[PDB]
């Protein structure tokens, strides 16, 4: 329990404890007992794991980072010459401290001592050490561009020699990209780079690069899917503008016969970056079919389904039929969050208007409404209905044929389930005017249709406030007058004056001098009555613009 | 390149919501995020605030709130599992998550461009990378050992994701490489030819049974194999012998380790030959799946019906089944469970075969048909189920079952008889190597979703079912 209680307070909160009194010397102790012998294997392992995990919290300044770098390097060299388990973690922790401290640079002794060490070690627990060192070198090269562009000839020559496929492959690819970009930015090329410089921080090449790409592809057969995806993504970045892609065409075509979440995205971004150079006019069709298939294939988890359902909608075109729209069209066998990924397809199909797609949309939205009206269910159902309504409204503002049933269904749904007041308010606050107005009219008609004796008044008044205007005066005034007697709690007594304030803003003048008057004279809480008095005075004594400027 | 990784077990009722079992942050990538993003940078919070925000956004922490416009809004639509967290007045983006068997998985990747316009998700590689790592962890932890699996995880993934960049997504391989210590291009996920192909064709069928409405059945199948043979490059591609009565393969997708899929597999979506099944693979230390197939057969295996005349409190479920002759008459568990959503006090039943044991809750009488149907191939239940005080919330509330609409949930299973016709063959082994394939093939049948849909009531319908 020498260091366990020490690291507990830090891994509870790094920035909080490092801002405390004891954390001032925590890094000092940790660097001190690095070469000690009183610390067991487990304590050293745990301390070095923390040194891995948060290099930004104990050595902020560049000078402190350099000092810690030299200290770690010293205790790594000065280790006992016996097989132990501090070899790789020490190098990786020093790399983390140097890279995240900002003290790395060619003009510093710590970096000039660390970099040759990692280069030699990775050049070749020997295999795990080599892998760890290669990863450290690649990460350092990522931190400062070109930092590790020194031994490219070594890896080129020793590709068949010792060294794990994945680390050297990734490091070589990253170095190629960074070095070639920098040198072509200068104006020159590789200049013999195929055979530890620090100056990069500030024809034959085609054949050499073709050899590089074939070697990378050949060695990539061992690459795991995730690393394979990043390799191909950055390669498709690099060689888009800078030999035909028919070298990598067989591999890409073969990999598109898969459905793994990473190779599919590698193929998708490869086509979205390379554009229409390699894509055929019909290969886009097969890719679209497979993405749509994978958007609903039972053998895959929900996340993969929804990922490809988002990919298909924003699919990247090469040179900007109905059956594909029938392999993904929504149903009511779909879990709540997998329909809205499919609603755009149905809105697209029905916009240009087998049962009539409007009829199927009516049945689907009617099922969603019937789910929503079920009292005693979760809120996911109502959220589904309203998000679907928003998507169709934005997508189909311009066809009253499909929209009149939607408006009628929403009105009936409000009549059935008054507890959904906030959802309608948000929808009204988002949708455009072409749908804001008729829905406003019909929902006002629904709310003022009842005499006003319901127990859902606290849910009616919210819509009444969110919709009241100067179109239908007398009906609204009658409904509000009836509802005045059914307000006993402060919540409804504020929704009601929210309605009156909405009328205020609209500009209605006559009769309101009595509606607001009666509300102010016949409510329960004093605060609502004073609210009404103020708003009635504002409407009665203001000119039209000054109310918008002084109320 | 991620920024951090998580694994939070779902703990209902606890105010914190769970106890993190894994929280590794890579600060090299955070400095990279500063350098790349610039003015749009938003830092990664600590464990506590992250857990609070993620459980809030996943709708898993106290969903009883009336309306939170930051979550339930009509303008914030989440059509993908890549959510955007809002921590410390900053919109963290992108944050990944999914749930299965009470185990959350999460990650925040790196985007190498500014966030002032939210870049399209068809471009960020990190979303795919985070999702795949999370799926690999999910497969590892609940593969089949209660805490010896979750204890070694921090010492497990470090060997796979040391400094923010993944190496291999199979955590079983991290266990193989850490606990146990390649001069050729041996695959980076590998540390007497015996193969255990466990094919499994689940018959889900909303049989319905109307005139214009089609009877909706579809069988979901898969093949789990392994070329777990010694040698340098042994070759064992197995053949599955669907008969002449059986259709060719249907709905083929493959494994990440799998090489490719045929142009017909790309075409035949929802060569068309029964052979020779030549499936290229790459011998894994994992279990390679050369394909997952959902075969079609025109003959439904079981047919059913259901009427519930709501004569007050008399849910007379005059059921009537029809066991197609192609189905072997020996069912391991043909429990024709009959849940009673939205509704047994008085089991005044008339069971033709097998007990109809009302369960102790007296809410859903799971009528165990048992093991085999009678010689009449028809059960029935004219039960005067005189239910007492109307349960409005106690009963299982299933929205896909309202009113006189419902269906019998037959949880029926069968050993080695499915609806497709899989039969692996070994005498036709053709390869560029030599060996003895011990192809321990198999099959099964499960009730994925076998709702014998009541034709005396409306049923939800898919798209093509109404299509003539």
């Amino acid at each position: 329990d020498a260091w366990a209680q020490r690291l507990g307070a830090f891994r509870a909160s790094p920035s909080a404890f490092m801002a405390g009194p004891e954390g001032e010397d925590l890094g000092r102790d940790l660097l001190s007992d690095l070469r000690s012998e009183k610390l067991s294997e487990q304590t050293k392992v745990s301390l070095l794991a923390l040194s891995m995990e948060y290099p930004a919290q104990l050595w902020p300044d560049a000078s402190a980072a350099e000092v810690a770098a030299t200290s770690l390097l010293d205790t790594l060299v000065l280790l006992p010459p016996r097989p132990s388990a501090l070899r790789r973690p020490l190098l990786l922790a020093a790399t983390t401290a140097l890279a995240a401290g900002g003290a790395l640079g060619p003009t510093s002794g710590a970096s000039c001592r660390l970099l040759p060490l990692l280069l030699g070690l990775a050049a070749g627990e020997q295999r795990p050490l080599q892998a760890t060192a290669c990863e450290c070198l690649r990460e350092l090269e990522s931190c400062k561009p070109g930092l590790l562009g020194g031994s490219l000839g070594l890896l080129r020559g020793l590709l068949g020699q010792e060294g794990p496929v994945q680390p050297l492959s990734l490091l070589l690819a990253l170095a190629l990209r960074n070095t070639l970009v920098l040198q072509s930015r200068v104006g020159a090329g590789l200049g013999g780079l195929l055979t530890w410089d620090w100056t990069l921080v500030e024809p034959e090449e085609a054949r050499e690069l073709r050899a590089a790409v074939i070697q990378l592809l050949d060695t990539s057969y061992l690459l795991t899917p995730v690393a394979q995806a990043q390799l191909l993504w950055l390669l498709g970045w690099a060689l888009r503008g800078l030999q035909p892609p028919a070298l990598f065409k067989p591999q890409l075509v073969r990999l598109l016969g898969t459905a793994q979440l990473t190779l599919l995205h590698a193929m998708l971004a490869l086509k979205a970056a390379f554009g229409e150079a390699l894509f055929t006019a019909q290969d886009e069709a097969l890719l679209l079919r497979r993405l749509t298939l994978a958007a609903q294939h039972p053998a895959l988890p929900p996340p993969t389904h929804l990922f490809y359902l988002h990919c298909v909608l924003s699919f990247p075109e090469n040179w900007p039929g109905p059956q594909l729209c029938r392999g993904l069209l929504p149903s009511l066998l779909h879990d709540p969050m997998a329909l809205l990924a499919r609603l755009h397809l149905l809105c697209l199909l029905c916009a240009e208007e087998l049962p009539s797609p409007r009829h199927y949309l009516e049945e689907l939205l009617a099922g969603l409404r019937q789910r929503a009206a079920l009292d005693g269910g979760p809120r996911a159902l109502a959220t589904l209905c309203f998000q679907a309504s928003y998507l169709v409204a934005c997508c189909l503002a311009g066809q009253p044929t499909v929209l009149t049933p939607l408006i009628h269904g929403l009105a009936q749904l409000y009549q059935a389930r008054p507890m959904l007041a906030p959802h309608f308010v948000d929808l009204l606050d988002q949708v455009d005017s072409e749908l804001r107005e008729p829905l406003k009219v019909v929902l006002r008609q629904v709310v003022v249709s009842r005499p006003g004796r319901d127990e859902a008044l606290c849910w009616h008044l919210q819509m009444l406030a969110k919709v009241a205007d100067g179109d239908a005066q007398s009906a609204t005034l009658n409904f509000l007058q009836a509802a005045a007697a059914h307000c006993t709690n402060w919540d409804l007594q504020q929704g009601l004056l929210r309605v009156c304030r909405a009328l205020l803003r609209a500009g209605v003048r006559g009769g309101l001098v009595d509606l607001l008057q009666v509300l102010a004279r016949q409510l329960e809480d004093p605060d609502g009555r004073d609210h009404a008095r103020l708003y009635y005075i504002l409407l009665a004594h203001l000119a039209a613009p000054k109310l918008g400027v002084a109320l | 390149a991620l920024r951090a990784v998580w694994l939070i077990r779902h703990e209902p009722g606890t105010p914190l919501g769970g106890t993190v079992r894994f929280s590794r942050r890579y600060p090299t990538v955070e400095k990279r995020a500063k350098a790349f993003n610039g003015m749009t940078y938003v830092p990664v919070p600590e464990d506590g605030p992250f857990l609070r925000a993620l459980l809030f956004q996943l709708r898993l922490l106290d969903d009883d709130k009336d309306f939170m416009e930051r979550r339930d809004g009509c303008s914030r639509i989440n059509k993908t599992s890549i959510y955007g967290l809002s921590v410390g007045g900053e919109e963290l983006w992108p944050v990944i998550a999914f749930l299965r068997d009470s185990m959350i998985y999460a990650s925040v990747p790196l985007v190498e461009q500014a966030l002032s316009p939210r870049p399209p998700l068809i471009s960020i590689s990190g979303v795919s990378q985070g999702l795949e790592l999370l799926l690999g962890i999910q497969d590892f932890l609940y593969s089949s050992d209660l805490h010896t699996k979750l204890s070694q995880l921090p010492d497990l993934l470090l060997q796979a994701c040391p400094l923010g960049t993944l190496l291999d997504a199979n955590l079983q391989n991290s266990l193989n490489s850490i606990n146990s210590v390649q001069p050729q291009k041996q695959p980076a996920w590998k540390v007497k030819a015996q193969i255990s192909i466990s094919i499994t064709e689940t018959v889900k069928c909303m049989q319905y049974g109307k005139q214009d409405i089609a009877d909706t059945w579809q069988v979901a199948g898969t093949v789990a194999c392994k070329c777990d043979l010694e040698g340098v490059m042994p070759a064992v591609t197995i053949s599955l012998s669907l008969p002449t009565n059986g259709s060719p393969l249907q709905d083929i997708i493959v494994h990440p380790c799998v090489t490719s899929l045929d142009s017909a597999i790309l075409t035949s979506s929802s060569s068309a030959f029964s052979g020779p099944y030549k499936f290229p693979f790459t011998p894994p230390l994992e279990s390679f799946n050369l394909c997952h197939y959902t075969s079609q057969v025109p003959v439904p295996p079981i047919l059913g019906s259901y009427h519930m005349k709501e004569e007050g409190v008399q849910l007379k479920v005059t059921v009537n089944f029809k066991l197609h002759e192609s189905v072997r008459n020996n069912f391991e568990v043909c429990e024709a469970h009959i849940p009673f959503y939205n509704r047994i006090t008085h089991l005044e039943y008339k069971a033709s075969f097998g007990q109809l044991e009302v369960f102790r809750e007296k809410s859903l009488l799971v009528w165990i048909i048992g093991q085999k149907f009678p010689k009449s191939m028809e059960i029935s239940l004219s039960g005067t189920l005189t239910f007492g005080v109307k349960g409005h919330n106690k009963q299982p509330f299933d929205h896909i079952c309202i009113g006189n609409t419902a269906y019998i949930k037959l949880n029926f299973r069968i050993a080695d008889y499915t609806l497709t016709g899989c039969y692996a063959d070994q005498h036709s082994v053709q390869v560029f190597a030599s060996g003895k394939p011990k192809i321990s093939a198999y099959r099964k049948l499960i009730s994925s979703d076998y709702y014998i849909w009541n034709s005396k009531a409306p049923a939800p319908v898919t798209y093509a079912s109404l299509l003539p």
